[PDB]
RNA sequence: GGGGAGUGAAAUAGAUCCUGAAACCGCAUGCAUACAAGCAGUGGGAGCACCUUUGUGGUGUGACUGCGUACCUUUUGUAUA
RNA sequence: GUCAGGUCGAGUAGACCAAGGCGCUUGAGAGAACUCUGCUGAAGGAACUAGGCAAAAUGGUACCGUAACUUCGGGAGAAGG
RNA sequence: GGGUAAGUUCCGACCUGCACGAAUGGCAUAAUGAUGGCGGCGCUGUCUCCAGCAGAGGCUCAGUGAAAUCGAAAUCGCUG
RNA sequence: CAUCUCAUCCUGGGGCUGAAGCAGGUCCCAAGGGUAUGGCUGUUCGCCAUUUAAAGAGGUACGCGAGCUGGGUUUAGAACGUCGUGAGACAGUUCGGUCCCUAUCUACCGUGGGCGCUGGAAAUUUGAGAGGAUCUGCUCCUAGUACGAGAGGACCAGAGUGGACGAACCUCUGGUGUACCGGUUGUGACGCCAGUCGCAUCGCCGGGUAGCUAUGUUCGGAAGGGAUAACCGCUGAAAGCAUCUAAGCGGGAAGCCUACCUCAAGAUAAGAUUUCCCUAGGACUUUAUGUCCUCUAAAGAGCCGUUCGAGACUAGGACGUUGAUAGGUUGGAUGUGGAAGCAUAGUGAUAUGUGAAGCUGACCAAUACUAAUUGCUCGUGAGGCUUGACU
């Protein structure tokens, strides 16, 4: 049974998973728009839009906790100059998840992941 | 017997003077508005039909639209039917409303609901049956069933043999508790014990049928 | 384990009485006028009136 | 709280307003009610708060003492009226909020630093 | 939760340290003795010169255990051993002196001499 | 891989190329078939469809119905499990 | 058959790394019974079973301490702290 | 007789040896044995009595694609 | 893991008794439910210990190895007693010794698709029938009364509290909780200090939210009605009497039928009730629910999307902008237990203040910020005939 249980598997280990959702947050935040599985499209978001959250007050306990869980300089340094002060007014929601085919050599569900006002 | 329609709201406790705890579930009643009386001449059997809750108007049907308009009562989420007598039928007419104010402190009741579905289950979970050795050299068989029948006489399994297959989601009546508590303002009963279901589902509350 | 008698071909044509495809859900995305799978990006970028990767 | 606001609701109606402020490392003196059928007495239970459980109505604390060389637990439901008073004698000072290792320790190696403002 | 195998300490001064369990009694297929309930016993362990000597099987009345005991108000109690104390055949308690505390459960009349002689009753 | 064009007497003689059977597998048309129990036929027998004549004809199907437990071998004796 | 670095280590054991080399030629989801491989478990503690089978348990270094019996070497890392 | 609440096994004796017996050796024996039997301490999901969780399958979708068997099938129960 | 019989072990109803009472013996009726755990041995059995209301007897390939085991027996090794000149052998004994199969058809347990149900649709239903459940102890009371010289000790009737079995549930008590908080060992990295990541069973250790769970918590087997079995009759002849029977009228059991829970119109006899929808034109001949061409496309259902305390796939529930369906955001609650930076005290490990801080899966409440669209398909156009009643 699985009543009210949240998360997903995807076949993985939890750390492995862990560093999966990590490597897409970050390849995210780097070019704005990806595209991936569904599946693994939509626990991204339960991903990345808390550190978009978390980096909206530049301190230094901050810029450490996003750096304890993204463990990439850049990711931090785009966070808290460019796409903290872009969504300082937004109330959540900054990803989109368009759904976009199939893939060929697997027909897997695939999706677009992009961030809302880019470009 | 007539009862209510109800949402089983979630399970607490009670304190009384004594210090004893005492177990209940808490169940909302928004008021029930009859639908519908069935009576010998048009129908076979004398009934009382009931709707309780709200829809939004674009999930309610033509058909359902023009039911709900013949009496004056607006749309709920369900409709049910109560088995009466007269003198149960006394003063009950359509556009009428029952509350609970029905029951009293200290009746008897009975409580109906959908059991929570726990899929396909097997021989352990569904019919209590016993495991087999761990580890004393067994193979492959731990949870299953073993043997199914005898040899030849009859040659076959016989019919309501006690297998796997789908566990919970049946409607489900527990018999005998009783009420602790009737809000009036909140619109609330308060019964004592555990009622079958999950929170938030429809449950059926009438006086007990053994008295 | 195994079969003591041969499937008749009748038999066998039986049960692949469900085996049948369905169509999908497609639309017409008259802001653009090709067609396209319902909910879905169009194969060149245009969803609800905007374009991805332009 | 994390309950329907219906229940909750109905649990406020009977909480204690006011209870003494302790937590897990303090002894207390818990007066509870007793009753052989006509006589109503109340008898002490004094000891060490365990752990302690929050929950509002839900509430409860367990308290440990030793007794005549046995040790013995005791886990009061907070707003429970059987409970009449607390008191609390000694403050502790510990580092976690469940005391649970003191269960397999006795005499000197079981002390609690008493804590000083 | 008393069953049969157990091994219970003896909480009189009728000569006994060590008794196990062997039967529990008061019904067909019955499981588990708690507080309160006369038990079947062997004397694993006595004193040299006492009324019972290793060996014998008498019934017992149990007075802790470390499940616990549920109160009305949701509350339990537990205790850090298993003790027991030795009856008759007619199922009266048999010694002079009891050590250890002791719970209301034990508020019978044919086990009010325990509540009398307990240093202490909870 | 094919469709036209073209060669040739002939191309379902086109290179897996004379002839091109059967088991097996499709597509199309007609009739039957979702309240009825078994070696699937046989004796009856209504209806429908297509040919034909002015039919007491021909072709296909077969509602309903009586009867009816494969073949070989070996055995006193086999539906024989 | 040969070579074989770093930290700790008695060690070529072991954990993590170097130089060097790879992610093992079907995937994507779901997260039922049951099967395999694991982890934790109230109170009891061999009642299981042909049988404590399988698991759980013990585990290093220094110092203290050690029984019957003996072929005088042992037993002995006895046991225990 | 001992051990257990309870001992067809075990250990100690008795001798009524169906059918022991002295280099196809007799009776013992420290040490040794992945050797046979029996009893303890510790410890435990072995068990009372099973619960939750993790990975690999199962299941669904896409690709590839076996096996033994097989007189033919329009392949129900009971009683004979 | 079962299923049946009755020649009945317990519980239920009786007759007789060398039946005062309690308790027995024996026979009759009764198959609804129930009907131990251990020591020994491979054992079935048997003996013993301690329980129970009781620890029934049997059939089902001495039920059950394409469900498990493999201790005995009955392959190959080796030895003892005994037999044989020997190879070898046994009314014997002893130590050791490979258990294969992915389920086609019938059966069974679950869950769907099709068509039918006299135009179509959305709900709410009746119950022919089926399945489930059906056990019992101890205390109090009547009453230390009836009975008995005493010792003992009731029927009938009522009150409580248990065991075993079953269901539902998670408020309490606990277990689990590898996406929650903390402590700590080794090693590598992030340029370095500080901070904190990877790997080592989740490295190990201490806690723990939801969910799921039992050892936890509630509830059930109550009371009644009908026809009966053995048995007991009333009245009463045949047979002036007698006689429960021949005519006529009764009582009577855990058994039967109801009664309680669940399913149920594929109940092909396919039932009922409320409500909703469809009212255009031309030709035409195999002349009849006949066909062809334009017009039309309803009530509704489905595809699709967001999902669920529903789930293998299905099916089922909710919602799709006139929107809280899911995610995020904001507040709260909970768990953990005193973040980082800085300052102070100390030689230092470290401690204190800032401040119960910081972080906090699945929970409660709000909130259109993101995704639930512009749509498409199916489903028609008044529903044959014959009779009889009302118009
Ligand atoms: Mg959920
Ligand atoms: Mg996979
Ligand atoms: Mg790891
Ligand atoms: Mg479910
Ligand atoms: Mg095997
Ligand atoms: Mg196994
Ligand atoms: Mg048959
Ligand atoms: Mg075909
Ligand atoms: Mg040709
Ligand atoms: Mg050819
Ligand atoms: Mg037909
Ligand atoms: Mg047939
Ligand atoms: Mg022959
Ligand atoms: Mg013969
Ligand atoms: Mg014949
Ligand atoms: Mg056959
Ligand atoms: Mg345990
Ligand atoms: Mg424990
Ligand atoms: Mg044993
Ligand atoms: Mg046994
Ligand atoms: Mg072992
Ligand atoms: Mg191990
Ligand atoms: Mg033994
Ligand atoms: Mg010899
Ligand atoms: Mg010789
Ligand atoms: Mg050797
Ligand atoms: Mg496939
Ligand atoms: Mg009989
Ligand atoms: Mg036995
Ligand atoms: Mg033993
Ligand atoms: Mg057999
Ligand atoms: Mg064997
Ligand atoms: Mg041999
Ligand atoms: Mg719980
Ligand atoms: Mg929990
Ligand atoms: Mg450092
Ligand atoms: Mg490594
Ligand atoms: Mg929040
Ligand atoms: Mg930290």
């Amino acid at each position: 049974m699985r009543h009210r249980n949240s998360g997903v598997k995807l076949g993985r280990t939890s750390s492995h998973r862990k560093a999966m959702f990590q490597n897409l947050a970050n390849s995210l935040f780097e070019h704005e728009l990806i595209k991936t599985t569904l599946p693994k499209a939509k626990e991204l978001r339960r991903v990345a839009e808390p550190l978009i959250t978390l980096a909206k007050n530049d301190t230094v306990a901050n810029r450490r906790l996003a750096f304890a869980r993204t463990r990439n300089a850049a990711t931090v340094g785009k966070l808290f100059t460019v796409l903290g002060p872009r969504y300082k007014e937004r109330n959540g929601g900054y990803l989109r998840v368009l759904k976009a085919g199939f893939r060929a050599g697997d027909a897997a569900p695939m999706a677009y992941v992009e961030l809302v006002d880019r470009e | 017997a007539i009862g209510l329609v109800g949402r089983k709201c979630g399970m607490t406790r009670i304190f009384t003077d004594a210090g004893v705890s005492v177990p209940v579930t808490v169940i909302e009643v928004d008021p029930n508005r009859i639908t519908q009386i069935k009576t010998l001449e048009t129908d076979g059997y004398q009934a009382v039909q009931v709707t309780t809750g709200e829809r939004r108007e674009s999930r309610v049907t033509n058909a359902q639209k023009g039911h709900f308009a013949k009496a004056g009562v607006a749309a709920g989420r369900l409709v049910k039917e109560f088995r009466v007598t007269e003198a149960e039928l006394e003063g009950r007419e359509v556009g009428g409303t029952i509350g609970v104010d029905l029951f009293t402190v200290g009746q008897i009741v009975d409580v109906t609901g959908q059991s929570k579905g726990k899929g396909f289950q097997g021989g352990v979970k569904r019919w209590n049956f016993r495991t087999q050795d761990a580890t004393h050299g067994n193979s492959v068989s731990h949870r299953v069933l073993g043997s199914t029948g005898q040899n030849q006489t009859p040659g076959r399994v016989f019919k309501g043999k006690k297998m796997a297959g789908h566990l919970g989601d049946e409607r489900v009546t527990v018999q005998g508790l009783e009420i602790v508590s009737v809000d009036t303002e909140r619109s609330v009963l308060v019964v004592k014990g555990a009622i079958p279901g999950a929170t938030g589902g429809d449950v059926i509350v009438r006086p007990t049928i053994k008295a | 384990a195994v079969q003591q008698n041969r499937k008749s071909r009748s038999r066998r044509d039986m049960r692949r009485s469900h085996d049948a495809l369905t169509e999908n859900a497609l639309t017409v995305d008259q802001a653009t006028g090709e067609t396209h799978r319902r909910h879905h990006v169009t194969k060149d970028g245009f969803y609800r009136g905007r374009q991805l990767f332009a | 709280s994390g309950k329907h606001p219906l229940v909750q609701a109905i649990e406020n109606s009977q909480l204690k307003t006011d209870l003494p402020e302790f937590a897990p490392g303090d002894t207390v003196v818990v007066q509870v009610k007793v009753k052989e059928g006509d006589r109503e007495r109340l008898q002490a239970f004094e000891g060490v708060v365990i752990a302690k459980k929050n929950r509002g109505l839900n509430s409860a604390f367990t308290v440990r003492k030793i007794s005549s060389g046995v040790g013995v637990e005791r886990v009061f439901q907070t707003h429970s009226p059987v409970v009449a008073k607390i008191e609390v004698k000694r403050r502790g000072d510990v580092r976690r909020a469940k005391l649970y290792y003191l269960r397999d320790l006795s005499g000197k190696a079981a002390r609690i630093r008493e804590k000083l403002p | 939760m008393i069953q049969t195998e157990t091994m219970l300490d003896v909480a009189d001064n009728s000569g006994a340290r060590r008794v196990q369990c062997i039967k529990v009694l008061g019904g067909s297929h019955r499981r588990y003795a708690s507080v309160g309930d006369i038990i079947k016993v062997t004397v694993k362990e006595a004193i040299p010169r006492a009324r019972v000597k290793k060996g014998d099987v008498m019934n017992a009345v149990v007075v802790r255990t470390k499940f616990g005991i549920r109160r009305p108000d949701g509350s339990v109690i537990r205790f850090d051993d298993n003790a027991a104390v030795i009856l008759n055949n007619n199922k009266a308690p048999i010694a002079t002196r009891i050590f250890g505390p002791v719970t209301r459960e034990l508020r019978t009349e044919q086990f009010m001499k325990i509540i009398s002689l307990a240093p202490e009753v909870l």
